[PDB]
């Protein structure tokens, strides 16, 4: 009810994030209330090998 | 426990039981295991047989003609002396052969990928004929004699062409092996062996003789 | 006459080099009988060496003060003369082959981005797909220009940057 | 047979089949056509 | 769709739509995008229409030359005979060609871009007739022979244009390795059909026919 529908893919706009401008599905937008509610999941690894991350709702945007 | 096998007692392969003609459960390299490779290899063996039989028949008939007195070369080095004094150049003969064979081998090919694809009537309006009755056994036009319109006779008549073709292509390897040793005609190797069995192989170069 | 170079038949150094090579070959060719294998090998080598030196001097290729051939690479000097084959058409042949290769590889790597775990397809290739695309790229100049006018090759700035 | 054909998509295949095709083609072109250094025209 | 190029089991993807001379032949999938297909259609039209009016100059003019009625030169040197002529409009030919073409090629270009788009007062009083019914099929050009219901005679035009493009390609490939003209090659090939063949001229392998 707060973030995008779960299962809907969205992109990232965190300027300092490995995943930037590319799309990734949302695991679960945290409804309990927190500054980084949207947990996005990516298939390709990063330099550290992590697949998921949580971002703020003022950063993510719509689909391509 | 239902058909004779090649090795008595061995377990036949699970991808071929009795549907193919000449089936004996002989496949140790797991070839033709998938349905598509088997559909390919069946017709490959069939065409091998249908060429080996004609080749061996022509070779034996020309050899018998030569031994009886006809003006016939042997099967080897026969394309060399029939081309020296022929009106049709080499190359102009080869590409005529290939041009006539491409058009028919292509129709033979695309009736394997989708049977009955050739019986739509685009070639001279031929519709009933040129339709693949089975994997590698067409009919209608290639079977003028009604000798395949009965399964009881057909399943038994097709199971012997594969055997005759296997025997003929084993004989063709005999023609090659039986030339590099004696350099004589295949019928000559026969008469030199029935008249005197003592002139058997293992006597000229079959085994190494350093001693 | 271009660049002070002279056609390679009138080069005394070129013929002197050919004679030198032939003498160096024959001095050790005379070591073997005309029937043995090494002798035939040296005979064939001399054959295609003489063929080298004869076939080059046709349609014109400039040799300099050293007598060796010198490739002319400027379009315009290969034109107004007969040197368009030195390096002008080989350029287009390599461009054609390199296009072909890149086109096929790109269409492969694109058509694999749709299925699950494409990484596997990069260590375990799709041999039949690669063979199909290999026998469809010899019209790539046609497909490239019109796929460019199409726009299906420009990514609309949706990639990872840092600035 | 199936797992073998699947194995035949790795380094031991094209990368071997490829570059074997190419070495053979180039060697044959340089053998039948002995010493090219400029096009026909 | 008229008969298919492969008679058997070769499915077309985007050539099920109606179009002139469509036999479902597009192996390289070069006309998938409809706009590029719409362009390549006019490409065929302009190529075929141009090659037909060219092969006729090579075919119908050389048939009289072989019979001996006229002494015109062959096409592989008809271009060299011109400028040596006394009254020779020397090679200001190419550039005036380009100008005179360009002025019309641009009109056809912009008509393909904006179909049937010719301003009212743009061309003196003949603006009206310049509007074309369809792309590559203009009205004002053909005087008779277009007001029928069986307008799909364009099949004849396309098939003849393809045949004439093959004709000119064969002309250029023959007059390059056979050394003679098309009619002369045809007549020598009727004289002796087994020796004069592409196998003896064009392929490098059969030249080693050393018995
Ligand atoms: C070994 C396989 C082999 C095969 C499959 C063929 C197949 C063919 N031969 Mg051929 N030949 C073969 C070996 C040889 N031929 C010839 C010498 C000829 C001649 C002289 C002729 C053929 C001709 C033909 C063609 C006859 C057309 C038809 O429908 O029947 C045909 C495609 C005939 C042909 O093509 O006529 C147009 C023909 O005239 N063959 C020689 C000796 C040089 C052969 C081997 O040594
Ligand atoms: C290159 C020629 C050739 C080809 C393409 C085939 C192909 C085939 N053979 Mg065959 N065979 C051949 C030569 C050939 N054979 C010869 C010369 C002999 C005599 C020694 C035999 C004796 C033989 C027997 C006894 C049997 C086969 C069988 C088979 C089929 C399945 C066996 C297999 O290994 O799968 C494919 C093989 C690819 C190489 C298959 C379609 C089996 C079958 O069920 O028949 C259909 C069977 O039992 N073959
Ligand atoms: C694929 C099988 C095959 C092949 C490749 C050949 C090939 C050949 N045969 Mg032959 N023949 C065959 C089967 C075959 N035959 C069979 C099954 C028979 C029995 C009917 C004959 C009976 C036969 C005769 C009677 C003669 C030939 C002759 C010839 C040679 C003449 C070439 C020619 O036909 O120009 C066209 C040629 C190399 C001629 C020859 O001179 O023998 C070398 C010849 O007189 N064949
Ligand atoms: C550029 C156009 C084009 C091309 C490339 C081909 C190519 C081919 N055609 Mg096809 N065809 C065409 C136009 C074309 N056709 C048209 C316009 C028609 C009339 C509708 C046909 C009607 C036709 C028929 C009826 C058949 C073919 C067949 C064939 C194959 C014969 C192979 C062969 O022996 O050739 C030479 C090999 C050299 C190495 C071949 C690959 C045959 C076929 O496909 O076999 C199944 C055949 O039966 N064609
Ligand atoms: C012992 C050899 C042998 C045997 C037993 C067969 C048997 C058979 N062939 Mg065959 N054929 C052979 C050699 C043989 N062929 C050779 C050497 C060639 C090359 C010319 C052919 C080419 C050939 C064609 C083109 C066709 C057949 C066909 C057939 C089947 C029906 C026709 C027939 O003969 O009716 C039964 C005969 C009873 C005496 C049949 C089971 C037809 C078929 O079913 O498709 C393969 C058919 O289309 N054959
Ligand atoms: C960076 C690439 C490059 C460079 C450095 C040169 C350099 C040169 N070109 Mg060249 N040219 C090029 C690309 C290039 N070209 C290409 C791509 C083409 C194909 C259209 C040509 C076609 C061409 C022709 C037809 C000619 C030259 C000629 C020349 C020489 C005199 C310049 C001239 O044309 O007269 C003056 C320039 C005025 C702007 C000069 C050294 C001329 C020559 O051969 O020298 C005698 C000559 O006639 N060029
Ligand atoms: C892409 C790689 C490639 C290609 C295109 C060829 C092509 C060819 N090879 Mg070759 N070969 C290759 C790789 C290749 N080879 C490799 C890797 C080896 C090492 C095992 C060989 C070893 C080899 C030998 C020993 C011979 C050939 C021969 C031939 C020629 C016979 C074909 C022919 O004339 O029939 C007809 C063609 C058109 C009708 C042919 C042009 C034969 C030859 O030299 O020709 C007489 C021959 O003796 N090859
Ligand atoms: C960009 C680098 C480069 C370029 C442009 C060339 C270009 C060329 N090399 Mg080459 N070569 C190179 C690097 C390069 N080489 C390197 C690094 C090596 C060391 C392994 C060689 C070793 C080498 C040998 C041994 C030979 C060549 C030959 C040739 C010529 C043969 C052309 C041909 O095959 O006909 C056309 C090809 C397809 C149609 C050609 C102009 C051949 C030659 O000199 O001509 C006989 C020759 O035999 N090269
Ligand atoms: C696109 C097709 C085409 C092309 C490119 C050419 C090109 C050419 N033609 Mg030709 N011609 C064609 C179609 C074509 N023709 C057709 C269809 C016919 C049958 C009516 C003729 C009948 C013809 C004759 C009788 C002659 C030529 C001649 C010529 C050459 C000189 C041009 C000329 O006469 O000056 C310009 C003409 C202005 C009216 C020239 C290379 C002349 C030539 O050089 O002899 C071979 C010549 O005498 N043509
Ligand atoms: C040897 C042969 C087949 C051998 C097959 C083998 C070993 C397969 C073995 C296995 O696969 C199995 C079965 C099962 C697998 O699980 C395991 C392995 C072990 C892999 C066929 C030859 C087949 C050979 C054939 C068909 C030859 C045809 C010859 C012709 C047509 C001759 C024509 C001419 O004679 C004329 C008429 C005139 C002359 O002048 C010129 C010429 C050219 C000589
Ligand atoms: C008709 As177009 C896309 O080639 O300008
Ligand atoms: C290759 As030529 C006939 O143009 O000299």
């Amino acid at each position: 009810e707060i973030g995008p529908k779960r299962g809907s893919l969205v992109k990232v706009l965190r300027p300092e994030s490995y995943w930037y401008n590319q799309v990734g599905k949302v695991v679960s937008v945290d409804q309990s209330g927190i500054r980084y509610p949207v947990v996005v999941r990516f298939e390709n690894q990063n330099y550290a090998g992590v697949s998921t991350n949580n971002y703020a709702l003022d950063e993510i945007e719509e689909v391509k | 426990a239902d058909r004779p096998l090649w090795s008595p007692g061995s377990e036949p392969p699970a991808w071929l039981d009795g549907s193919l003609a000449g089936d004996y459960g002989f496949d140790p390299l797991h070839l033709s295991e998938e349905p598509e490779m088997r559909k390919w290899m069946v017709q490959a063996e069939l065409v091998h047989c249908r060429w080996a039989m004609l080749g061996v028949a022509g070779i034996l008939f020309t050899s018998i003609g030569a031994k009886a007195g006809g003006n016939f070369p042997d099967w080897y080095d026969a394309g060399k002396e029939l081309q020296k004094n022929s009106d049709i150049p080499l190359g102009s003969l080869i590409f005529t052969e290939l041009l006539l064979f491409g058009w028919v081998e292509t129709k033979r090919l695309y009736d394997l990928r989708n049977p009955g694809s050739q019986g739509d009537g685009s070639f001279l309006g031929i519709t009933d004929g040129l339709k693949g009755k089975e994997n590698g056994y067409p009919g209608g036009l290639f079977d003028p004699m009604g000798m395949s319109k009965n399964e009881a006779s057909f399943k038994e008549a097709k199971q012997k062409e594969v055997k005759n073709g296997r025997l003929a292509m084993l004989a063709f390897v005999g023609f090659i092996a039986q030339h590099h040793a004696t350099h004589k005609s295949p019928i000559d190797n026969l008469l030199d062996h029935v008249a005197d069995p003592f002139h058997v192989t293992f006597a000229t170069n079959g085994v190494s003789i350093p001693h | 006459d271009i660049a002070g170079l002279t056609p390679c038949s009138e080069s005394k150094a070129y013929n002197k080099l050919e004679r030198k090579e032939l003498k160096v070959l024959d001095k050790r060719l005379k070591q073997y009988e005309p029937g043995s294998a090494p002798y035939l090998a040296l005979q064939a080598t001399k054959e295609r060496t003489e063929n080298r030196f004869k076939t080059y001097a046709k349609q014109g290729l400039l040799c300099g003060n050293d007598g060796l051939p010198h490739l002319i690479s400027d379009p315009g000097l290969a034109l107004r003369f007969n040197h368009a084959g030195e390096v002008f058409i080989p350029t287009f042949g390599f461009l054609y082959v390199a296009g072909y290769i890149g086109h096929v590889g790109r269409q492969y790597i694109i058509l694999s981005k749709e299925d699950a775990k494409p990484t596997d397809k990069e260590i375990i290739l799709d041999v039949p797909l690669a063979l199909k695309l290999a026998f469809q790229g010899w019209a790539w100049p046609l497909a490239s220009i019109q796929e460019l006018r199409n726009g299906s090759l420009l990514e609309k700035d949706e990639n990872i940057t840092v600035s | 047979m199936k797992d073998f054909t699947t194995y035949l998509s790795t380094a031991p295949v094209v990368g071997l089949g490829w570059a074997i095709f190419t070495s053979g083609l180039l060697i044959e072109i340089n053998r039948f056509f002995p010493d090219p250094l400029v096009f026909s025209f | 769709d008229r008969p298919l190029w492969y008679p058997g089991a070769t499915p077309p993807a985007h050539l099920d739509g109606s179009m002139l001379g469509d036999y479902g032949f597009d192996p390289l999938r070069l006309g998938t995008n409809p706009d590029r297909m719409k362009w390549f259609r006019e490409a065929e039209l302009t190529n075929g229409r141009w090659a037909m009016a060219a092969v006729v100059g090579i075919l119908f003019t050389d048939v009289f030359t072989s019979i001996g009625l006229v002494g015109l030169p062959k096409w592989w040197e008809a271009g060299a005979q011109t400028y040596p002529i006394d009254n020779q409009t020397l090679r200001t030919l190419a550039i005036i060609e380009f100008l005179l073409f360009g002025w019309v090629e641009t009109k056809r270009l912009y008509d393909l871009r904006n179909p049937g788009s010719q301003g009212d007062g743009s061309f003196l009083g003949i603006t009206d007739g310049l509007k074309g019914t369809e792309n590559g099929y203009p009205g004002g050009i053909f005087d008779p022979l277009g007001y029928s219901k069986t307008s799909p005679e364009k099949l004849d035009e396309l098939q003849n244009g393809r045949l004439a493009m093959l004709a000119f390609l064969g002309f250029a490939s023959t007059a390059a390795v056979n050394g003679q003209g098309p009619i002369e090659s045809l007549q020598t090939h009727l004289a002796d059909p087994f020796h004069v063949t592409f196998a003896t001229n064009g392929v490098s392998i059969p030249h080693f026919t050393e018995f």
